[PDB]
RNA sequence: CUUGAGUCUCGUAGAGGGGGGUAGAAUUCCAGGUGUAGCGGUGAAAUGCGUAGAGAUCUGGAGGAAUACCGGUGGCGAAGGCGGCCCCCUGGACGAAGACUGACGCUCAGGUGCGAAAGCGUGGGGAGCAAACAGGAUUAGAUACCCUGGUAGUCCACGCCGUAAACGAUGUCGACUUGGAGGUUGUGCCGGCGUGGCUUCCGGAGCUAACGCGUUAAGUCGACCGCCUGGGGAGUAC
RNA sequence: GUUUAUUAAAAACACAGCACUGUGCAAACACGAAAGUGGACGUAUACGGUGUGACGCCUGCCCGGUGCCGGAAGGUUAAUU
């Protein structure tokens, strides 16, 4: 899946502790950058049937972590949506 | 199931080893485990009813 | 590219076309082109020997080169062209001194490959070799009859001949119709298949989409008067007789083939 | 005719025949014999004894060309197996060697579909 | 960057030019910022069963740990050099530097 | 367990060349799995035979 | 706030999914070499094949389909299902010590997606097997069971179909409730002593009309959903 | 779309589509006492003959007769001697 040094890179640096791993915003980055490097797999494979389960699983659960930070604290929702530059 | 014969080794004792030897390797068995064809369903339906007879 | 038209027309309702979007767009290379005349089907003494030809387009001959006698010399593929005068796309080629040629097209060729004739030529398609070097089994295309002729068999779009054996100075071919031959083993051969197999894919549409191809209308038999054909005449619509040509010689079942001096290379028939 | 002195048994026993052949070591067949090209016809023409006939009267088939050393090669899981070796052996000959080589696929092709009795 | 075993077994006749050859894939394995890590040839053997009508080969071994695409390109070349009649490239967990059971 | 064992691997082969049950030698079931995997790769490897006809 | 839920570090086994390449055995066909009168098939027979040289045997070539042994009341998968070997891409599960977010959870009508075999459309492929079909037998008859041949189909790429005794005839999540005999996969201490996950058989209280289930419940409970209301007519008609 | 110029323009001819069959290239076939030529400067996804007539569902039973293809155990049978 994701390399090590990605997911130390993005954690030593998108979130709020030098071994911060658990907030809701590095959860979030994590599953967008895996569903954006997924989605070149997915370009060749149309009939990976059992790996788009996967990709429909982490999708739902980056919906249901940011309806949750919606619900929280709307400003720093903001602020993640245009950090990672997505719509909702 | 190659079976030879050597100096001061009579005839009945090569067959009999030889006869041993096929017997060992299932030679025949196995040929006719392959005389027609079997349903997968059927294959495993008597696998496990063997293995519950066996238990 | 099979594709079927929209039914906007009722001429283009039922049109089928293949269109191949790898084919040169310009036009063709001026110093390999020549001058052909329709003939209509009428020999030296004027009178009509081929019946149902006659009109069309207007085109040029391209002299497309069907011994591959130069040997030794390497040559690239320039580009794939249309050609009117067959079935099959034609690849221009230039060799490393300067020479340009029309070459047919395998299956699968594309501009930027390379080709070989010769003895040493490597084992690829496009390359031709003598059917004694070539491995027995394989499959090639542009077969000759005789030593030094030229390229005569499995020639039009998408046939091919496969090796079957070696009989010491002979080969063996197993025909597209199923006739197994035998041919002299220096006869050469060029690798692969012809390209363009989706020439049968292809719907004419309406009746005058083959008068650009120039055919003319066919005239059943039992539609004629007792004067002109065997089949003709009647009240109705009667026919009572055997099936025949025009000329008395029975056209359904009979065969025909008389020739005894070849009968020898013919292994078995294609029945 | 020729003189080889050793050459190599080939017998094929199915279900219904046994056929015996002695070939070369290069493969070259000289005579043969079959169980019901003796006579044996129908339901007799697989049990063992046509087969050991059948083995003996294609050993006496190979008069003329003086064999004395052999190998057996057996095929087939018909009734035919033991019969012919003794057949072989007491018909004046001798055997070095025994080998099975039946044929079993390693999977293949579908057979046909059983025999609904 | 991973760990591979190369294992090729080529015709006999050409093995008075087998030698040479394999230093090239060892420099295009250090040209490529590969490591060698064991390199033994086991020789001229005698094959369990004949293949294509030969009886003996020369068995090579080679212990790399080298990028992907490289092993990829040493594939397609083992593939297309007619001397070598097989060849299997196989990925391991960790470095194998040892004795092998051959010697 | 490795392929490049072959006098071990001779101990769990039948005379024929085929592959002996884990009843019969008593051994585990991980080490059959692996120690089939060695074989085939050997078979393949031109080290042993796949079969006893010759 | 951390006990529910999830992230990070390490490692473990596996026919989990997709793409490409490749090794052996075997049936069929084809071309050569020896050899001559049978081969094949049934309970018994013949249609069928063979003197233009079959069947048997040896060397070689082509093509297609499936991977002998290992092999397991084994393992993986949400379900249908998944098996020779190697590389590339990729999903899930599990275990020891710890760090992190702090209820972010469960169920689900509409909806979306996957879905054995057969069947359809387009284009390739065709070794074996084999609906329809042809002939030989059996029989009072035999549109079959038996025998010899054989086309769709079974194979691949794409797009449809959305059905099965699609079954554990048992909806998903969580809590509590005597035991025994095993299989498989991790970890700690000195063959033993603990500890988890998945699974097979027997059986106690309890439950059922009974058969039987029984810590993987059909036992004692909470949440949400689906479904049932006499048999034909009928899973039929509009 | 074509047709009986000058009493018949139609349901008649043609047609895209389907099938049977012949043809291995000095191709079958046609015009020629012959040489030659068309087919075709094309090579079985090509050419000739025959019937039916877009598309949809489909196309059953009969090989005695008359044709065509294949077989040769027997009978009769020309020129020749
Ligand atoms: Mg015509
Ligand atoms: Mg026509
Ligand atoms: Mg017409
Ligand atoms: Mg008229
Ligand atoms: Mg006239
Ligand atoms: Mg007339
Ligand atoms: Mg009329
Ligand atoms: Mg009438
Ligand atoms: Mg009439
Ligand atoms: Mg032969
Ligand atoms: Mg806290
Ligand atoms: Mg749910
Ligand atoms: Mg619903
Ligand atoms: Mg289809
Ligand atoms: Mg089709
Ligand atoms: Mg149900
Ligand atoms: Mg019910
Ligand atoms: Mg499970
Ligand atoms: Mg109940
Ligand atoms: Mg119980
Ligand atoms: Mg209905
Ligand atoms: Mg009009
Ligand atoms: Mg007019
Ligand atoms: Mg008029
Ligand atoms: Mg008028
Ligand atoms: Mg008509
Ligand atoms: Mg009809
Ligand atoms: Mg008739
Ligand atoms: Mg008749």
């Amino acid at each position: 899946s994701l390399s090590t040094e990605a997911t130390a890179k993005i954690v030593s640096e998108f979130g709020r502790d030098a071994n911060d791993t658990g907030s809701t915003e590095v959860q979030v980055a994590l599953l967008t950058a895996q569903i954006n490097h997924l989605q070149g797999h997915f370009a060749e494979h149309k009939k990976d049937h059992h790996s788009r389960r996967g990709l429909l699983r982490m999708v739902s659960q980056r919906r249901k972590l940011l309806d949750y930070l919606k619900r929280k604290d709307v400003a720093r929702y903001t602020q993640l949506i245009e950090r990672l530059g997505l719509r909702r | 199931p190659v079976i030879k014969v050597r100096e001061n080794e009579p005839f009945d004792v090569a067959l009999r080893r030889f006869k041993r030897s096929c017997e060992k390797a299932g030679v025949l068995a196995e040929v006719r485990r392959r005389e027609f064809y079997e349903k997968p369903t059927t294959e495993r339906k008597r696998a496990k009813a063997s293995a519950v007879k066996r238990h | 590219a099979v594709v079927k038209c929209k039914p906007t027309s009722p001429g283009r309702r039922h049109v089928v076309k293949v269109v191949n979007p790898e084919l040169h767009k310009g036009k063709p290379f001026a110093p390999l082109l020549e001058k052909n005349s329709k003939s209509g089907g009428r020999n030296n003494n004027g009178r009509i020997t081929t019946r149902h030809i006659g009109g069309g387009h207007k085109q040029a001959y391209r002299i497309v080169d069907f011994k591959r006698n130069k040997d030794g010399i390497p040559a690239v593929v320039e580009r794939l062209e249309y050609d009117p005068n067959r079935s099959a796309n034609i690849a221009l080629v230039l060799y490393k001194d300067g020479e340009r040629r029309y070459i047919l097209a395998p299956k699968g060729l594309k501009a930027g490959d390379q080709i070989q004739s010769g003895v040493d030529a490597a084992i690829k398609p496009g390359n031709t070799l003598p059917m004694r070097n070539i491995p027995v089994g394989s499959t090639v295309h542009n077969v000759e009859m005789k030593p030094g002729k030229g390229g005569q068999l499995a020639r039009s779009a998408g046939t091919y001949v496969q090796i079957v054996a070696r009989d010491g100075a002979y080969v063996t071919l197993r025909l597209r119709s199923g006739e197994m031959r035998k041919v002299e083993a220096d006869c050469r051969a060029t690798l692969g298949e012809v390209g363009n197999a989706e020439h049968m894919l292809r719907v004419l549409g309406k009746a005058g989409a083959a008068r650009w191809r120039g055919v003319r209308p066919t005239v059943r038999g039992t539609a004629m008067n007792p004067v002109d054909h065997p089949h003709g005449g009647g009240e109705g619509r009667n026919f009572g007789k055997h099936p025949v040509t025009p000329w008395g010689v029975q056209t359904k079942g009979k065969k025909t083939r008389s020739n005894k001096r070849t009968d020898k290379f013919i292994v078995r028939r294609r029945s | 005719r020729k003189q080889v002195s050793d050459g190599v048994a080939h017998i094929h026993a199915s279900f219904n025949n046994t056929i015996v052949t002695i070939t070369d070591r290069q493969g070259n067949a000289l005579g043969w014999a079959t169980a019901g090209g003796s006579g044996f016809r129908g339901s007799r023409k697989s049990t063992p004894f046509a087969a050991q006939v059948a083995a003996e009267r294609c050993a006496d088939a190979v008069k003329e060309y003086g064999i004395k050393n052999l190998e057996v090669m057996v095929k087939g899981p018909g009734p035919g197996r033991e019969s012919t070796i003794r057949a072989l052996n007491a018909a004046g000959f001798r055997i070095t060697n025994i080998t099975d080589v039946t044929p079993i696929p390693h999977x293949g092709c579908r057979p046909p579909k059983k025999r609904r009795v | 960057m991973r760990h591979y075993e190369i294992v090729f077994m080529v015709h006999p006749d050409q093995s008075e030019q087998v030698p040479g050859m394999i230093e090239r894939y060892t420099a295009a394995i250090t040209g490529a910022e590969g490591k060698i890590h064991r390199l033994e040839d086991w020789g001229r053997r005698q094959l369990a069963y004949p293949i294509n009508k030969l009886h003996k080969a020369h068995y090579v071994l080679m212990n790399v740990e080298a990028p992907q695409e490289v092993i990829d390109e040493l594939e397609t070349t083992f593939r297309f050099n007619d001397a070598v009649i097989r060849s299997m490239v196989m990925r391991t967990k960790h470095a194998v530097t040892e004795a092998s059971p051959m010697v | 367990i490795d392929y490049k064992d072959i006098a071990t691997l001779k101990n769990y082969i039948t005379e024929s060349g085929k592959i002996v049950p884990s009843r019969i030698t008593g051994t585990r079931a991980k080490y059959q799995r692996q120690l089939a995997r060695a074989i085939k790769r050997a078979r393949y490897l031109s080290l042993l035979p796949y079969t006893d006809r010759h």
